[PDB]
């Protein structure tokens, strides 16, 4: 019954930042880790940032840590990614995945979102 | 744990019909009859309780319709 | 940064057939303070969005058909599908959780033969 | 008109001292109130809407175990200690546990041992309190008027919302007059004792101290984030197997044991505007300064025709919609009900004075006439029509039903009932008093038990009474013994 | 299903402990003895209906305390 | 002192001193500053006068700064009226427990 649905995808040209954003509903968003997974064509998933329960707490893929940034808008019920220093590698399809309901691990995936396309090209 | 306390006779009474007022008003009656025909002799033992702590018909009466009354609604 | 490696990489099976697919860690993904492994299979639909079938190594998840089954204790881990559908095709990916740099496997595609 | 086909209206008649007359508006029902000079007109509480709620707990039902953590100890050696027990977060129970050389340790006998797990709430559920300072209710009064398209329209009313602090208002009638409230806000439902909960875009109107008393893991609902949550065992359930080792769970989601745990409580329409649809209110009329808008006018000269056939309602009154023909001007329309051969006049109008206003518009003429065979003519000429109309029933049947709804609502208001369309007198003071000393000592005695219950309680009462040998207690054991079969008969709703 | 039909006291017996055992073992104690707290009058109207039937000192004690029983765990 | 001729308007809503004496906080809005304030404790539902003020003597000292009240009023309901004349605004507040 929950819905993630993404917003903010488009092209952009290499080293142009880009701000993506994720839309939440169907459960109360504060109490939920949230991540952003991506899937480059053709290629396995990957995920790229995690942002807990506490909006402080947040860590990136060690191939894109330092070039993008997680914020959570929770008052709004919506996830917040900023992409800076966009590569022409930085082109997939990007997710947005809750935490578990129900299971052990602090952070994992229960439900995917529709997802959305960022390409990165000249 | 939560259900065993329902909202039901607190004393706000209104004229709106109330939640589940047509599902959850036999549902406790439904528990006892269905407890009654899953376990029948404790209606033997209730019986002879009933006769040997009663000396009136109305008392043996009362006894019987208590004891079949609360065990199924304790558990 | 524990690589998952699947042993099959394509899969192509009749239906009404079994299937076993496999993703060996590099590492045993048993969190030592509760006990647990932490393995995750996930299938991505064709022209749809990746979902997830068993969310341990063998507790399936909410939602999945009676079919999908896993096994495993330190390495070597599987997926077994009883009986093939014709709505099976897909990207078996599995995936580790233990650690925090959690890392996706190459992911085994199936196929009806 | 708005409370015609209604199926729960009740009419209030007569009027006293300076025409004031108290109505208690039941939000399901509606009132119908007449007088001898004055505009007939229906009255009905639209929407009570609480509003600004503020929030003061928060109650888990979705919880979620991570971090599963265990400490043991060898035979006399003390209790178990984990660093993680001095968190908010982290709920931890202690066991005891066995063990011997097997598991390292030289002392053979039983042994310490704790398990903490953090606990993460998911879902949780809002409680919210309203304050007297900002609930709006809201009365639409409709005039007879006759109007085409009134008969049963439920958005043609005069809007006099009150609240608690501005009790009275004043509704001026177009061109009727200005129907005064006097009405008493305050008394209709005490929200002190009812806190206002909502889970999942659902809401209901629970008993405060029943809130604060059942078993779920609350929290000071400060809107922070991390809130810390009380009496977190609620959820979490540790099951030592063979005295081997602990485990823990998080035992699922509590909502659908919720929901059956609300079982007496009243839904509302939290979703949009938190606007509440169930409740009740008492008010007094004030028609000293209505006027009829039709003692000037001239009687109608000419034929009529009736649009559609005449329909009865619910309520054994008749309703007819004419349309005027001939005459072109504003008239008063004549009307009489003679019987079958008799020239007997006994049928009364609802409406206060049926008026064409522009006669290209149907009038809708509404009377009560006697049961009975019972002719109806609405015209002054010799070419009026006749409707012919009989009516089933009789005056027994009229008393049951009043004393029916009469027992009713008394099991619904109870102590407000007694001055429902009171004009003040004497006596029903007195029988008001009476009634609220009984009710006051019967629901202290009565509060908190089921319907099934009641009816029990009630018989076994009665059997009481017809068995004793004294009077008084026949007699009271008895009278107590009706009455509550007769409230638990009807309490579930 | 609802919380009214517990695996209590029917079925089999183990020497392993059955599920929720120590967590459950005092509930509808525990929600009698709230219940009552919470309306005390109605322990006012069973003292009288007990001395008003079938009295002597065992059964105006075993009516009173199994009426105090039934109701609130029945509501 | 005169007798104020102005309606009033409620800050706070009242409410029950734990001994059944009722604060009413009003803000005077009329034009004769220290005129002071007419207290008449309508019964209900008649002209009965069976309770009384506590404050001796209510005075609006200027027209900004809101006086408050203090009433004690009869058991059951009661409409207390603390105003002049038509426009009078009706305060009702409804007391639980008896004498
Ligand atoms: C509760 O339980 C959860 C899970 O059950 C625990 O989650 C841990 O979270 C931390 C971070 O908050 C994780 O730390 C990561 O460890 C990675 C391991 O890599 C090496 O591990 C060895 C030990 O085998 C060390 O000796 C080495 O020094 C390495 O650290 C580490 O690689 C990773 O850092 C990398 O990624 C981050 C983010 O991408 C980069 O910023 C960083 O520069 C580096 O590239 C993290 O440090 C830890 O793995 C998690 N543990 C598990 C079991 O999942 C919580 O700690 C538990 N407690 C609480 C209070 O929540
Ligand atoms: C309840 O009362 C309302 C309001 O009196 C009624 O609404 C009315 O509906 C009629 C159509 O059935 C409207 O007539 C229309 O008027 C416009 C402009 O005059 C004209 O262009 C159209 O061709 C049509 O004739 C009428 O204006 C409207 N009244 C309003 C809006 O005030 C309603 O029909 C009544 N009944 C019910 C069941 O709601």
């Amino acid at each position: 019954q929950v819905e993630l649905v993404e917003s903010g995808g488009d092209v952009v040209q290499p080293g142009k930042s880009l701000r993506l954003s994720c839309a939440a509903s169907g459960f109360t968003f504060t109490n939920y880790a949230m991540h952003w997974l991506r899937q480059a064509p053709g290629k396995g998933l990957e995920w790229v940032a995690v942002i807990s329960s506490d909006v402080n707490d947040k860590y990136y893929a060690d191939s894109v840590k330092g070039r993008f940034t997680i914020s959570r808008d929770n008052s709004k019920n919506t996830l917040y990614l900023q992409m800076n220093s966009l590569t022409p590698e930085d082109t997939a399809v990007y997710y947005c995945a809750r935490e578990q309901a129900v299971g052990t691990n602090p952070w994992a995936f229960d439900y995917w979102g529709q997802g959305t396309l960022v390409t990165v090209s000249s | 744990s939560v259900a065993l306390a329902p909202h039901v006779g607190m004393g706000l009474d209104t004229r709106t019909q109330t939640w589940m007022s047509a599902e959850g008003a036999w549902r406790q009656v439904e528990k006892v009859e269905t407890w009654a025909l899953r376990h029948p002799g404790f209606t033997i033992l209730a019986l002879f309780l009933a006769h040997y702590i009663g000396t009136s018909l109305t008392q043996k009466v009362v006894i019987f319709i208590l004891l079949m009354l609360v065990t199924p609604s304790m558990t | 940064h524990i690589v998952m490696t699947q042993s099959p990489l394509s899969l192509s099976v009749t239906p009404g057939q079994p299937a076993s697919i496999s993703c060996k860690s590099s590492q045993i993904s048993s969190w030592g303070s509760d006990g647990k492994t932490y393995l995750y299979w996930y299938l991505q639909k064709p022209g749809q969005s990746p979902q997830l079938l068993i969310y341990e190594v063998s507790s399936r998840f909410s939602g999945v058909s009676d079919r999908f089954s896993g096994s495993g204790s330190g390495t070597d881990f599987t997926l077994k599908i009883s009986r093939v559908q014709a709505e099976d095709v897909g990207l078996y990916y599995c995936m580790q959780g233990l650690h925090l740099p959690l890392t996706f496997g190459q992911g085994t595609r199936l196929e009806i033969k | 008109m708005r409370c015609v086909g209604v199926g729960n209206r009740d009419f209030v008649e007569g009027l006293s001292g300076a025409t004031w007359v108290d109505v208690v508006l039941e939000h399901g029902g509606c009132v119908t109130t007449m007088a001898k000079n004055k505009p007939t007109l229906d009255i009905e509480l639209q929407k009570t809407e609480a509003t600004q709620l503020a929030t003061l707990r928060k109650l888990c039902i979705e919880g979620k175990i991570t971090n599963i953590t265990t400490d043991s100890r060898c035979p006399t050696q003390g209790e178990a200690v984990l660093p993680e027990e001095q968190d908010q977060n982290y709920v931890c129970k202690h066991t005891y546990v066995d063990r011997g050389w097997g598991n390292g340790c030289g002392l053979f006998g039983k042994g310490s041992l704790v398990t903490c797990a953090k606990f993460q709430c998911l879902e949780p559920i809002e409680g919210k309190v309203v304050q007297y300072e900002n609930l709006k209710y809201t009365v639409i009064i409709t005039v007879h008027t006759g109007d085409q398209h009134q008969v049963g329209n439920e958005t043609q009313g005069v809007t006099a919302e009150i609240t608690p602090q501005a009790s009275t208002t004043e509704a001026i009638l177009p061109e009727y007059g200005t129907l005064g409230l006097e009405c008493s806000p305050r008394t209709g439902l005490d929200f002190n004792e009812m806190i206002l909960l909502t889970m999942k875009n659902k809401a209901w109107m629970v008993h405060r101290q029943w809130f604060f008393d059942l078993p779920l893991p609350w929290a000071s609902g400060a809107t922070t984030e991390t809130p810390t949550w009380n009496r977190k065992e609620l959820l979490v359930t540790f099951k030592n197997a063979h005295a081997k080792k602990q485990e823990v769970v998080v035992l699922g989601s509590q909502e659908g044991a919720m929901h059956t745990a609300l079982t007496g409580a009243t839904e509302i329409q939290n979703s949009g505007g938190t606007s509440i649809f169930a409740g009740h209110l008492k008010c007094r009329l004030k028609m000293d300064k209505l006027e009829l808008k039709g003692m000037s006018y001239a009687m109608c000269t000419n034929t009529f025709v009736l649009k559609k056939e005449v329909s009865e309602t619910q309520h054994g009154t008749i309703l007819i919609k004419v349309e005027y023909k001939g005459e072109d001007a504003p008239c008063k329309i004549p009307f009489s009900t003679e019987d079958g051969q008799g020239k007997a006049h006994n049928g009364r109008l609802i409406t206060a004075n049926p008026v064409v206003t522009k006669k290209e518009e149907p009038v809708n003429i509404e009377a009560e006439p006697p049961f009975g065979e019972s002719n109806i003519v609405i015209g002054i000429g010799d070419n009026a029509l006749k409707i012919n109309w009989y009516k089933k029933g009789s005056s027994i049947g009229k008393m049951f039903e009043a004393t029916a709804r009469g027992a009713r609502r008394m099991a619904i208001l109870g102590d407000t009932a007694w001055d429902f369309g009171s004009v003040g007198g004497v006596l029903n003071s007195l029988g008001k008093m009476v009634h609220q000393i009984f009710g006051s000592a019967y629901t202290a005695l009565f509060s908190g038990v089921s319907w099934v219950m009641k009816i029990g309680i009630g018989v076994l009462l009665t059997w009481i009474g017809l068995n004793s040998k004294n009077t008084s207690m026949s007699f009271s054991c008895i009278a107590i013994g009706i009455i509550t079969l007769y409230l638990g008969a009807v309490v579930q709703a």
